[PDB]
DNA sequence: ATCAATATCCACCTGCAGATACTACCAAAAGTGTATTTGGAAACTGCTCCATCAAAAGGCATGTTCAGCTGGATTCCAGCTGAACATGCCTTTTGATGGAGCAGTTTCCAAATACACTTTTGGTAGTATCTGCAGGTGGATATTGAT
DNA sequence: ATCAATATCCACCTGCAGATACTACCAAAAGTGTATTTGGAAACTGCTCCATCAAAAGGCATGTTCAGCTGGAATCCAGCTGAACATGCCTTTTGATGGAGCAGTTTCCAAATACACTTTTGGTAGTATCTGCAGGTGGATATTGAT
């Protein structure tokens, strides 16, 4: 008398959801923080345009799932379907990020 | 004036503007008349291609009006202007969709 | 907190955008750890080109500007 | 109204003039506008910059339409190469061939 | 009683002759002649200074060793030793030389 | 006189074993069959955009000859800058 | 008297205001801008010449060769990022052998 | 002696082996490892008169002044390389105004 | 296979954010015409260095085969670890309102550019001359693989 | 564990390719001084758009349960390494030759700069008209997972 779906299809419908829209997939404000918090260890008492803070999450996030993308063929190279930080690691260095 | 350098060369990009900046950019002590002229028509002609392309993209999924996702599709369905765009990153605009194939059911 | 700000369910999100089916639990610490990597990388150079400015606010151009020499190009801000 | 007027030009007339041009029923929203400003900024200014360093190899002191065309063959690949350089060589013909 | 070193041990041993030289290790006329062909199919009668020649060479064993450096980083990760065609493919995709 | 022959198939002249060298250098233990005909591929590819853009500085400077300094500049707007040569 | 030793430097303040100009970078270029640039690149070719000549010193050599700039800049953390797009000629790389692909057991 | 005069080929292989008599006065370097020096240092001259270039524009400046070159400085060079480098420039500037 | 529960799809709908359209005022952008200057194409030609053949070894390093060791590929399988799931509360967002500071303006001078002898120097040219080290050899220490 | 059979080391040799040091002369580069011009600091200004917190909205932390993915273990065999053997028409290397074409020097004209004076126009700033589509819905039907 529940109704669950088995494992991995509703990470298939949320993948093909979200590849179809372009909406941010981090909240506003907790980025923003993170920002300004980065930002006041190289200069205290600074503002920001909201356009700038804007700019950093289109970059960010645009950079993060890139990095899943190469994250993901790391994996299935390895034979498995669930990244790992290794293969985030395996990514970054091949990218010349970490090397 | 006469007819401006754009009608002159039959082209709808501001020539002028183009000649100006190359100059205000310090690329060289000198610039020469055909420069802008050749640069004008290269970037009309690129602009024209990815509008062209775009148009289609809103098109497709019945629209009139284009949008950042409609030059993202645009740029990464086409293996020249993404290559071109390759470090490029156009806001709003995510992504092709795409599944691993070895992550379907079953 | 501010770093645990980008939430679980956040990265699970960007994850499934860049089609990940599984993942493994330590993968969002180490997405953040990236992730404050990268925005250092960008704001420091953004804010260099704020000082330089003379200027107490980070612009859009100074962001844009960051992730050109960067290597990360973004359009639509360059207004 | 001369006093917050500081003119920023961008390349927007003209790329909605093209757009007529390609689809005459179709139109475009301000960031994607904004998106094709920054590309076409972006192309000058990469073909621009080659340009100077080809300039530059050769001891020349003017970039000619010699200099841009090279530069359009580094910077763009095969077929949009040849596309451009025919419509570069085409507006320099008929400018040149214009009363 | 005719010995033999296992497997593994002289391919080590190389390894170490190997990462400890600088030589080129492709011969010179061997590069030399595809050079000259790959040149020749872009535009003909073409003559090169020598060390033109030594500059295509220096840039490409620099670049096929680096490749195996991240080909072998791919297959380890793959929990192999072997280098396959896929673990270059790999290198080459996340690199952007591919996707 | 005029000399001039045909040349073909020269990417066989990167050998097996000068191709195991290179992997040695990259520091690789074990190594398929496959990866011969790979690597040459890979090789061809990467001479094919170093040579096209280093012939194209060559006819702009209106030479018949490629100088090093072609190289050079071909290796530098591909991001693989290379020290040894000059300018 | 030379700018350059009015500068307390050995790089050539003459010859970095000549190119300044020569490189088209900007309309104009100021009297300070040399002297920086020419003490920035004196730096930086100390520090590298500092690592190379131990890396020779290391190799029971006394000439610097492209090995010794290489091991140098290879070996540091900062220089090997600042030229982490760069080839060195004739430099080779760094020993280095992936665990796994050791013997033991 | 003399064919034709052939046009002068300018490096800083002088002012590198100053540098390097200096911080190790029994090293030699062979002409191969000049020329890898000289590269790097004309290398380093474009890279920091490019940033240079592109700020002062992004300013509405027309000129280059130290100023330019140290933010220059301090966008290209990593942590302490650049930390030094400021200081090394600075010293000299300084040391270059007050003469007169 | 039967089949209920949900997701997904589709036409249709409204309202409003953001698009377009038309006018007016204006600095500066753009061309037009006309004396002035100069980069670079043209013809000639000296001198570098590229192609090419020769003939040896300085014979090295390659291609071919063949044995048999072991890494890679496969199959199976136990438990550990991520996915699914449900909703109150607690953090984000979307609104409102001064005021910080960016961006505009205008004043003025410290420092830039221009231009003229006058001096100094790095490149080069060319013999003249040491010296570090590549490659040789031997003969003493280090490792691998078979028992 | 011994050890035998190699590879590996490294300190003392050589012959010369390559590095450093003569002095030569000089075009160019660099300094010094003098008059003429100017970008940008610096001081003040206003209105834009940024940090703050109103309450209105709604995403997510929590934990428990369990399917299925992961790594561990076991087996098998073929695809790879090592090494022997035969011999490049193979590559290196040395060095000589003829002359292609690159690079340096001159003459000279066409296209660019400099500039003044005229005419246009793109951007800004409203003001008003209007419309594309994001989001809400109703109803068919396709997908999923439990039988
Ligand atoms: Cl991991
Ligand atoms: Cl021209
Ligand atoms: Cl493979
Ligand atoms: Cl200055
Ligand atoms: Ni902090
Ligand atoms: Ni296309
Ligand atoms: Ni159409
Ligand atoms: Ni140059
Ligand atoms: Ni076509
Ligand atoms: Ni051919
Ligand atoms: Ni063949
Ligand atoms: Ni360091
Ligand atoms: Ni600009
Ligand atoms: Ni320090
Ligand atoms: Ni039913
Ligand atoms: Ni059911
Ligand atoms: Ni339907
Ligand atoms: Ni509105
Ligand atoms: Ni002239
Ligand atoms: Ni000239
Ligand atoms: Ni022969
Ligand atoms: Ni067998
Ligand atoms: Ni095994
Ligand atoms: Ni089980
Ligand atoms: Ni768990
Ligand atoms: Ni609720
Ligand atoms: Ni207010
Ligand atoms: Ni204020
Ligand atoms: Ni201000
Ligand atoms: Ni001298
Ligand atoms: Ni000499
Ligand atoms: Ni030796
Ligand atoms: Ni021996
Ligand atoms: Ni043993
Ligand atoms: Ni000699
Ligand atoms: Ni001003
Ligand atoms: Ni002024
Ligand atoms: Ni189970
Ligand atoms: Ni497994
Ligand atoms: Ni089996
Ligand atoms: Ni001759
Ligand atoms: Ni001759
Ligand atoms: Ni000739
Ligand atoms: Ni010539
Ligand atoms: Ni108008
Ligand atoms: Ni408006
Ligand atoms: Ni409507
Ligand atoms: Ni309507
Ligand atoms: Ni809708
Ligand atoms: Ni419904
Ligand atoms: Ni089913």
């Amino acid at each position: 008398k529940p109704h669950r779906y088995r494992p991995g299809t509703v990470a298939l419908r949320e993948i093909r959801r979200y590849q179809k829209s372009t909406e941010l997939l981090i909240r506003k404000l907790p980025f923003q923080r993170l920002v300004r918090e980065i930002a006041q260890d190289f200069k205290t008492d600074l503002r920001f345009q909201s356009s700038a803070v804007m700019a950093l999450q289109e970059a960010s996030e645009a950079y993060l799932v890139a990095l899943f993308e190469d994250t993901n063929l790391c994996a299935i190279h390895a034979k498995r379907v669930t990244i790992m930080p290794k293969d985030i690691q395996l990514a970054r260095r091949i990218r010349g990020e970490r090397a | 004036k006469a007819k401006t350098r754009s009608s002159r060369a039959g082209l709808q990009f501001p020539v002028g503007r183009v000649h100006r900046l190359l100059r205000k950019g310090n690329y060289a002590e000198r610039v020469g008349a055909g420069a802008p002229v050749y640069l004008a028509a290269v970037l009309e002609y690129l602009t024209a291609e990815i509008l062209e392309l775009a148009g289609n993209a809103a098109r497709d999924n019945k629209k009139t009006r284009i949008i950042p996702r409609h030059l993202q599709l645009a740029v990464r369905n086409d293996e020249e202007l993404n290559k071109l765009l390759g470090r490029v990153t156009i806001a709003q605009g995510g992504v092709l969709p795409n599944i691993q194939s070895v992550l379907l059911p079953k | 907190d501010n770093i645990q700000g980008i939430t679980k369910p956040a990265i699970r999100r960007l994850a499934r955008r860049g089609g990940v089916k599984r993942i493994s639990g330590l993968i969002y610490e180490e997405t953040r750890g990236v992730l404050k990597v990268f925005l250092e990388n960008v704001i420091r150079d953004a804010v260099t080109y704020t000082e330089h400015a003379k200027r107490k606010t980070v612009t859009a151009m100074d962001v844009v500007y960051a992730l050109k020499r960067q290597g990360r190009t973004l359009y639509g801000f360059g207004g | 109204k001369k006093r917050r007027k500081t003119r920023k030009e961008s390349y927007a007339i003209y790329v909605y003039k093209v757009l007529k041009q390609v689809h005459p029923d179709t139109g475009i929203s301000s960031k994607a506008m904004s998106i094709m400003n920054s590309f076409v900024n972006d192309v000058f200014e990469r073909i621009a910059g080659e340009a100077s360093r080809l300039a530059h190899y050769n001891k020349r002191s003017t970039i000619t339409s010699r200099e841009i065309q090279t530069a359009v063959r580094l910077l763009l690949p095969g077929e949009l190469a040849k596309h451009a350089v025919s419509e570069g060589t085409k507006a320099v013909t008929k400018y040149t061939s214009a009363k």
